[PDB]
């Protein structure tokens, strides 16, 4: 209860009352956007109205990618080989930003990965 | 011998990265990346201390117009939930102060039928809708041949563009904002400018500049609406070099030219001042490059309507005054913050005891906060109390005891969007 | 449609309307001109109400 | 939240909202006409936020969502403004 | 046009002409003001 | 030119409610847009 409280009524009573006149307090209103848009590489089959908002600040914007959990089956053009009809299908995943990186790309496509450890070994020479 | 062994490296780390490239250049995969990256890029450059919030909520374009299409009306759509009803129209809740949808538009049917319905929502919810244009929008391949535009206003009479035509007349145009050329996020891969872990990836950007990561350019606007707010709690300061609008930091590239060096501009060419105003007067937010910098500024914020004409007289152009404010969103802004706060503080007065000029004597006390009626108040000022009179009228609802009817006519202060000089040589001119 | 879209009816409803009062706009008209002229060595088998006009400006004129 | 003695009881809402304790909102308005008695021995201050229309001191109740928390509603819904005002039309007294 | 006869948002359909473009007209003709007239004085609503 | 502006113009305005003395008030207040009726105006004003 907003009210305040008071002790029953007596020859002498006594109250604290704020003076704040007849002024009307208000509350301030944020500054709110709403970004839509295609963050996942697939459609939902839940509906618009069905699927919820997801509120993202700098203490957890890695965390809602995490949450949101992004994936791509995607087909390029396989350059290891000299071949035309050769390609290339890879299943990329991302909890984070860091995970576009070259280093997590190739660690998340054998055909680059092995390429890599490959390097490694000749390097140890 | 390890010469030998060095050379099987480079070959072996050429091969790699020309598959690497394969990835990254990916349609798709850009798609994702620049997507998130230009959020980030967003999210990271506001302040949530100083009250301001995003949410994220996925939808394809082609989704929206489904979503649009199925419902019988808009007040019935999934979005119209997730801004109005659950926010704007909610006892206790909060209201969508802008959507920034991540999109390019075309001049194609579906394209303008989703502006239309995205100009309604934002009509009902007072909350401006901003995005962006394709190249294809102005018949180019991209917009690096935005230079080879002889005149756009011609080039919009063309039958092509019949119903955005028709769109920049509607009374709803006011809620949407469309910006031009996009920007880079990423510098590309480079051992000594952008380097990765042991791989030793330098990226190789073909002729194609589609190989460069850009992005969204209406996330660099919404940047500009947050700082106004960051600082002042409304959101007028965003189309200006030193008055807000200015974009800093963006990314550069310095690779070799014919013989000599040149950096990759951020934004897709290097607009001039008659090609930005040609672009201001076709309805365009277009962010424009400042040469040899790595600075951008949005000159103005022009919504898609098209300004109506009116008969040269002291009434007919008083009209045209009022009416070109309500096509500006640096104007509407305020509009729409003041619409916010009259729907919550109301609600508030609901069941009160009030007589007609209770309202009359209460509004007026009210809306003075933030007018700056003095003669020569500092732009500080001015920014947070963007008012200078304002006007209220109420009159009763006649066979409805308790209804009322009010009227709130506002002056805001001017931005200088212009001047023509005339100079003149001239002898025995009165000393100054 | 340009009539201005507006939600359903509440308790407190809120609108914008531009202050035009009762000016009426109108729309500014060109002055088109038509050169008509023996602009071929020979005459077209079209009929006149059937051959059309060419809109011709400084960026097409060779065009 | 609420524990009870010795034995150790959670109480289990199923899916089924009728499983919480509900009760008749009239009560609720009768406690409005009280007030505004109360404060001033007449009975008009019964319909607003701040008028006297009020209801101060709901129960909540925070549970799993869809691996987020949230909190059952006071009332079954949260009636929106326009769902409010067509209740009004049709002569019913919704508290939101 | 202004009174409330106005019939907005019609139809468009671009298409390639004699090397031109062009749009298929909404209604099947173009009606003039003069013809428009003549369909009136026999009695016919025409939507021009 | 004033042909041309009436013909379009009032167009427009058909369909509208309008008496005799409406027509008068506005089709004056229109005319008043090209009138310059003052002592001298310049060449300038003259010319628009």
């Amino acid at each position: 209860s907003k009210e305040g409280s008071v002790a029953p009524k007596e020859r002498i009573n006594i109250k604290y009352i704020p003076a704040t006149g007849d002024a009307q307090a208000e509350v301030e209103l944020p500054l709110k956007t709403l970004v839509v848009g295609d963050f996942k590489g697939h459609a939902e089959q839940t509906p618009l109205e069905e699927r919820a908002t997801v509120t993202v600040d700098k203490n957890n914007f890695e965390a809602v990618m995490r949450e949101s959990e992004l994936k791509i089956t995607a087909t390029v053009k396989n350059k290891l080989t000299d071949d035309e009809n050769a390609e290339l299908p890879v299943e990329l995943n991302f909890k984070s930003l860091a995970d576009f990186a070259p280093d997590a790309v190739a660690s998340q496509v054998p055909e680059l990965k092995k390429l890599i450890e490959l390097r490694e070994a000749l390097v140890a020479l | 011998n390890k010469s030998l062994v060095d050379q099987m490296l480079v070959e072996l780390d050429k091969k790699i990265s020309a598959q690497m490239d394969e990835i990254l250049h990916n349609s798709q995969f850009q798609a994702m990346e620049s997507a998130w990256r230009g959020l980030k890029l967003f999210v990271d450059r506001t302040d949530f201390r100083e009250n301001n919030k995003v949410e994220i909520l996925h939808v394809t374009k082609d989704e929206l117009l489904e979503d649009f299409e199925f419902a019988p009306e808009t007040a019935q759509s999934g979005l119209y939930k997730h801004v109005y009803s659950a926010g704007y129209g909610q006892f206790g809740g909060e209201p969508v102060g802008a959507i920034i949808g991540n999109y390019a538009f075309t001049p194609s049917t579906p394209d303008m039928k989703l502006l239309q319905y995205m100009g309604a929502l934002g009509a009902m919810a007072h909350a401006p809708f901003i995005s962006s244009v394709g190249p294809e929008f102005f018949g180019i391949d991209s917009f690096e041949e935005l230079p080879n535009i002889k005149d756009l206003k011609s080039t919009f009479e063309s039958p092509k563009y019949t119903k955005w035509r028709s769109l920049r007349e509607s009374e709803d145009a006011r809620y949407l904002g469309l910006t031009a050329p996009r920007f880079l996020l990423r510098v590309p891969y480079d051992p000594i400018e952008n380097p990765v872990k042991s791989f030793n990836y330098a990226e190789n950007v073909s002729a194609s500049h589609e190989h460069y990561l850009w992005g969204n350019t209406a996330f660099a606007f919404a940047t500009r609406l947050t700082d106004s707010f960051a600082k002042y709690r409304w959101c007028p300061n965003i189309i200006g070099p030193q008055s807000g609008g200015a974009v800093e930091d963006l990314p550069v590239h310095v690779f070799e030219s014919m013989g000599a060096l040149q950096s990759k501009i951020p934004t897709e060419v290097l607009i001039t001042d008659r090609k930005e105003f040609e672009l201001a007067e076709e309805g365009f937010i277009a962010l424009t490059m400042r040469k040899g910098s790595d600075n951008a500024a949005f000159f103005s914020a022009n919504s898609i309507q098209k300004p109506k004409v009116f008969p040269n007289t002291k009434e007919g152009k008083e009209a045209e005054t009022n009416y070109k404010l309500g096509t500006q969103l640096p104007y509407m802004m305020i509009i729409n913050r003041l619409a916010h706060y009259v729907k919550v503080l109301q609600r508030e007065q609901i069941g009160a005891w009030k007589e007609r000029q209770d309202l009359e004597r209460e509004l007026n006390s009210w809306i003075k906060q933030y007018v700056a009626d003095q003669e020569n108040p500092p732009a500080d000022v001015r920014s947070r109390r963007p008012l200078r009179a304002a006007r209220i009228e109420v009159m009763d609802v006649e066979g409805n005891p308790g209804w009322y009817q009010v009227s709130l006519s506002v002056r805001p202060h001017f931005k200088y969007m212009g001047a023509n000089f005339e100079l003149s040589l001239v002898g025995r001119l009165d000393q100054a």
